[PDB]
């Protein structure tokens, strides 16, 4: 049994339409940069957050 | 005319070359503290980025 809580999560649609990819943006510091710059693969380098 | 004696100056010029780093963050800007303003704020997040 699990309670749910109001996250911001960034999804990832296939060609099917279906959601096959879940990002939570409230959990860490390059989670919220994933979600901030709609990506899933970030390089090297320094960026600024909240 | 011909020159005959010479003296010896300098020149100083004066060029900036670059200024000061700033960050702005939209959010802390705009709203702050609130909840509704950040939602209505979301539709305008393409500008704030």
């Amino acid at each position: 049994v699990g309670y749910l809580q109001p996250r911001t999560f960034l999804l990832k649609y296939n060609e099917n339409g279906t959601i096959t990819d879940a990002v939570d943006c409230a959990l860490d510091p390059l989670s919220e940069t994933k979600c901030t710059l709609k990506s899933f693969t970030v390089e090297k380098g320094i960026y600024q957050t909240s | 005319a011909i020159p005959t004696n010479f003296t010896i100056s300098v020149t100083t010029e004066i060029l900036p070359v670059s200024m000061t780093k700033t960050s702005v963050d939209c959010t802390m800007y705009i709203c702050g503290d609130s909840t509704e303003c950040s939602n209505l704020l979301l539709q305008y997040g393409s500008f704030c980025t």
